[PDB]
């Protein structure tokens, strides 16, 4: 009732708990699924998704909220990530040479960025702070970086010869560009394949879980060469089968979901801050 | 009450020094004030205890006088005197007892039992005589109105509250601000949390407030300022404020930082102490401001630097801690503490007779609740059976 | 936040007043100025983007925050419109025939709404309150609609039949459909060109300001016949050059963006809010 | 102060009776009277102190008695009365004005002045006598700790504050809902504000409740309760909570409804109003709480159904009010009111004295800072003070 201002809240520390509400959540909150293509491929069920969702009405969810989202792969998956459900639950198959796009992927879809449009040929642009990041999506994601000093003229590179721009991306789906903060950046990227946006990094984003099937650790959601941050919203487990991965995905539903909690930029309490 | 601590007074005069063998005039003046006791006591009937389990007694006095001729005391002076002394110590352990069970919304200072009520009456203020305990004397001074005083050891001024504020918080509970604090008794422990270390606060700095209204008055006050809040320093995991769910709390301690320790009357700062621990005095104050401050470290070593990250997930939470002990006060009301037993002296003989709850006193005379809502009826409430209960201790 | 929305906020009527929060806001801020093709076309100069972002520079926004994003027309722009900015001022050339498009876009970015997805082909659909609506958008948007009754029966229609069913829209970019409340509805869109999403409309989009380039007020953003309000962040100019119409933008922005309230912007840059 | 009334008192009947060609039997008890002070002050030097601006006065008595022979008296005998009577009612008035200026924290009941407390010595008791005012009589009577009563006409009980609250809000600030008020002296104007004029509320009832706690408890009051507050019914442009914009409120004025007015003493209901507004008793309390409804208007005719549209947005806000004003109590503490120039004659001898501000009293005896933080120490110096401004008062 009071958006868009913070005000403390009070608490002692002898409140009674409330009941569990994880019957409540799982009865009014809907659950998308993200699975690569290959996964349904090796399944050869057609109706899988009817028996995934039988199961997960055993685990409590209703009959229709758990969503099954298809995806071809990594790299494509990346252009635009879109996750609308309540819970979602990424299944994201392990390659060591995509590491980075993994990463890259994580980091797009386990934090919450503010992004503003960047419109290079025009405006010189600067990463402010840690969190300024440019995020970069599209069918083919190419870009090359000027850096200029305080006289505007270009560090090894000619601002004219976009050819001796330093290169940074090459035909990515998705990139996170991390320049050095402080210095105005000339960039030349392919405008009409794929669009630029000058993004910070508000927190985390808590209602999307990345579950990594097979593999190692290897993600890294943050650009600080110190800190690879292994959240409890980023799983790993070892396969052979997609039908066991979907099993264990089931029947430890309650522990990926007591993983995360309801995006909180959303909903009613966050209006007038962002979102809703 | 004056009466009634004469009485009292005198009878433990009468066990002390009537005593075999003693010489008689180390009692003369004592053997004359018990003998006007008598003189008064005389004649007079008194009916105790009508109220929950405590029995009802009938109090009869013809007693003979104390001899006044022996120059030294032998046994059967003393067997009269304790024969005596016997049934009116009896007598002012019920009367002490009766009214201690008793409360009133109106005159709740003035007498309730009709033993203290008939004791008031012109024909006993003969017995009054040497009114010196430090109630009985606060009691004089405030029919009086002059300036009263208690003083207490660890006063119990603070009702018991452990809560915590949130000043930044979201559902995950892993991106908090804000203060947790424990005010019992005497102590006040608070502690200010970060869990961003103070990464993005101006300046690298965070401000933590911490105000303790008083409920009454408390002056030439001793107290011991620490710089750690230990029970604030441990991890914990704390329900949140509507008890939905629970959050995690892994501190780190770093020292305040502009410590400010303010002791105000009616807003204004009559003490302040800024970055002073170990003993400190509190002349004259009913609230206390402690100020302190999270102050991000400048420099850190590498283990230190890898505890706090510049972005979330913040696994260590900068914590900033004080701890506050009265040790000695004075105060213009009566209030429990740790050395004395005036307290626990009401609240046994209320549990012992099942005396049901009244309208002044909350059940059990629960002292939380009896000095967070502390109203003047239940001030002189609280004055009249804690000068009953110091009466009846010095003979019980 | 949300721990502490619903709790009071007190405030004297005695407190002073800060100094103006403009040059800061300004400092703080992103404007995104919408402007049709022929307005481009019109001004047929190459740096009238660069003229116009120094201008506002004179005017205190700094150099790369005034964006400059263009729409065909009306009609193709209300296509799942994107508003990038924190402040998003919308020049929308007037016409005497797309009276009720012009409603409709400035009800949809003008208002925010929290949508559902619809499954026409599966259940039948109804608007539960007066705040209830669909809105279809798409390349080509034809809705019609079939009343029933509580034996599902239809009225005037036949289920079976689409052809008889009464037609709401056709060949539209973007619809508001409002039928009766309480009646079931069964509908037949182009789901192959078209999306129509259950709405309701939660509030005012109060970073979003639509100046009508000519004509009259016509605007009617409310669906009830009775009220066609006119607020702050709808304006009227009447026109014969674009390049006088974007210095009257420029010049008054100060008393734009005082019409229009920060906060507003969701972390997506939508007209909608979709949840599953 | 007995002492210092008494002076006052004897002087100003001296001045009222003795009056050329008045009977001697008419003034015979007061000659005595006259002639025992002059007797008792007789040989005694005084010194009103130096405070401040307030010069140093030194007083010598060295008087005649009146005579007692006369049948009638003459005007001679009156204007030899006269002499002496304006000497006395000279040092009178200094030494009331060196009271009225001094504080002190521990005894601010107790005299402060130099010729106050020489006044207090057992030889002047003698010029004690009837002790009749109501400030003296108040005076006499806690002293003894027996149960007081001020009586105030529209007593200026509440602190002035013009505040208000919003239960929903945002930084459009076009869809509020809350209230605001005035609690000033004793009027409390409330109205809670509805925009959507609960469109979407549960029942379209919109609940608005005020709390105000009176800082000393009120006995035997009289109020006014008037559905309306004109002072919140008006537009208006009002700063935001934290200063940082304005907002616009525009009323439309339902009548409130289920108004509810409850007087509480220590968190028990007395007394308990329902759609009453003519004139109503609360005869003890120290806390009102005031319950108002909007209730949206089932039925409109087209100008009301046009002002109160569904949805946003809201430009006809509908507001419900409440004045109450308490014209009449009775108060144990002592209190500023409309009637009295208690207030008015210490604020104005500290100022024009220029009294440097001291522990006890807010700079320039500001009222609303006093009734805020009411404490006993602050209670004690201001009946002392008050006491003082009557007893002179009496004279000048
Ligand atoms: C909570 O759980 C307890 C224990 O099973 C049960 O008595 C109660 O009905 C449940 N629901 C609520 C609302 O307390
Ligand atoms: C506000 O404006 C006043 C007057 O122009 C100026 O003195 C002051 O420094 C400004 N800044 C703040 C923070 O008040
Ligand atoms: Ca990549
Ligand atoms: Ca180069
Ligand atoms: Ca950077
Ligand atoms: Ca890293
Ligand atoms: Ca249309
Ligand atoms: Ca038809
Ligand atoms: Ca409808
Ligand atoms: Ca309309
Ligand atoms: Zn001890
Ligand atoms: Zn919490
Ligand atoms: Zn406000």
């Amino acid at each position: 009732q009071n958006y868009g201002i913070n005000l403390p809240i009070t608490g002692s520390m002898d409140t009674a708990y409330a009941n569990s509400t994880q019957e409540e959540t799982f009865l009014t909150s809907t659950l998308c699924l993200y699975y690569p293509t290959e996964a349904a491929t090796e399944i050869n069920d057609n109706s899988w998704k009817d028996t995934l969702s039988q199961l997960f009405l055993t685990k409590g969810w209703p009959t229709g909220s758990v969503y099954f989202k298809e995806y071809t792969d990594i790299a494509s998956f990346s252009v635009d990530p879109q996750l609308y459900c309540d819970y979602n639950v990424v299944l994201m198959k392990y390659d060591a040479t995509l590491q980075l796009d993994m990463s890259e992927l994580a980091d797009l879809i386990l934090n919450e960025w503010l992004c503003n449009p960047m419109d290079i040929t025009l405006y010189y642009y600067q990463q402010t702070d840690e969190a300024n990041k440019w995020i970069s999506m599209g069918s083919s994601c190419t870009i090359k970086v000027c850096p200029l000093n305080t006289q505007t003229l270009g560090i090894g590179c000619l601002t004219t010869d976009t050819a001796t721009f330093e290169e940074v991306a090459t035909a990515e789906k998705l990139v996170i560009t991390d320049v050095v903060d402080g210095v105005n950046h000339k960039l030349d990227v392919t405008t009409a394949t794929c669009t630029i946006r000058n993004c910070k990094k508000l927190g985390p984003r808590e209602n999307v879980a990345v579950i990594q099937v097979g593999g190692s650790d290897v993600l890294d959601i943050t650009a600080d060469p110190t800190t690879a941050p292994q959240t409890e919203r980023m799983m790993r487990i070892n396969w052979k089968k997609w039908w066991q991965v979907f099993y264990t995905v089931v029947d430890y539903v309650n522990q990926i979901i007591q993983a995360m909690s309801k995006r909180s930029r959303s909903l009613n309490s966050a209006a007038f801050y962002y979102r809703i | 009450m004056d009466v009634l601590y004469s009485l009292s007074k005198t009878l433990k005069d009468a066990r002390d020094k009537i005593v075999e063998g003693t010489l008689y005039s180390n009692v003369s003046d004592l053997i004359q004030q018990f003998n006007q006791m008598i003189i008064t006591m005389n004649g007079n009937e008194f009916q105790t205890g009508g109220i929950g389990n405590l029995p009802i007694r009938n109090w009869n006095f013809d007693f003979g006088l104390l001899g006044t001729t022996l120059l030294n005391l032998d046994a059967n002076y003393v067997e009269t005197a304790r024969n005596t002394i016997d049934y009116f110590v009896d007598f002012v352990d019920n009367v002490c007892m009766d009214e201690m069970v008793r409360e009133s919304q109106r005159n709740g200072i003035a007498p309730q039992s009709d033993s203290l009520r008939k004791l008031s009456g012109i024909k006993f203020k003969r017995i009054n005589f040497d009114n010196s305990s430090e109630y009985i004397e606060n009691w004089n001074l405030q029919n009086r109105r002059q300036r009263t005083g208690f003083t207490f050891h660890k006063p119990n001024i603070f009702p018991y509250s452990a809560s915590f504020t949130l000043n930044r918080s979201q559902p995950a509970h892993d991106n908090l601000m804000g203060t947790m604090w424990l005010n019992a008794g005497s102590e006040i422990q608070v502690a200010g949390f970060d869990y961003s270390c103070a990464i993005n606060a101006p300046a690298n700095i965070q401000q933590f407030e911490h105000i303790v209204q008083l409920r009454r008055v408390l002056t030439t006050a001793t107290i011991t300022l620490l710089p750690d809040a230990e029970r604030f320093s441990f991890p914990r995991v704390i329900n949140s404020a509507d008890g939905a769910t629970t959050w995690y709390f892994n501190p780190v301690i770093l020292r305040p930082n502009n410590v400010e320790v303010e002791f105000l009357l009616n807003g204004q700062i009559i003490n302040t102490y800024q970055a002073r621990f170990g003993t400190i005095i509190a002349r004259n104050f009913d609230t206390i401001r402690l100020s302190f401050q999270l102050m991000r470290p400048p420099n850190m070593t590498p283990a230190v630097a890898a505890l706090f990250p510049n972005a979330q997930p913040f696994e260590h939470h900068a914590t900033v801690g004080l701890t506050l002990r009265i040790e000695s006060a004075v105060c213009e009301s009566v209030l429990a503490d740790a050395s004395k037993t005036m307290l626990a002296n009401v609240t046994s003989v209320r549990q012992e007779y099942a005396i049901p709850v009244g309208p002044v006193f909350p059940p059990g005379m629960n002292w939380t609740d009896l000095i967070t809502n502390y109203s003047p009826s239940r001030e002189d409430n609280l004055q009249r059976v804690f000068t009953v209960a110091s009466i009846r201790s010095m003979l019980v």
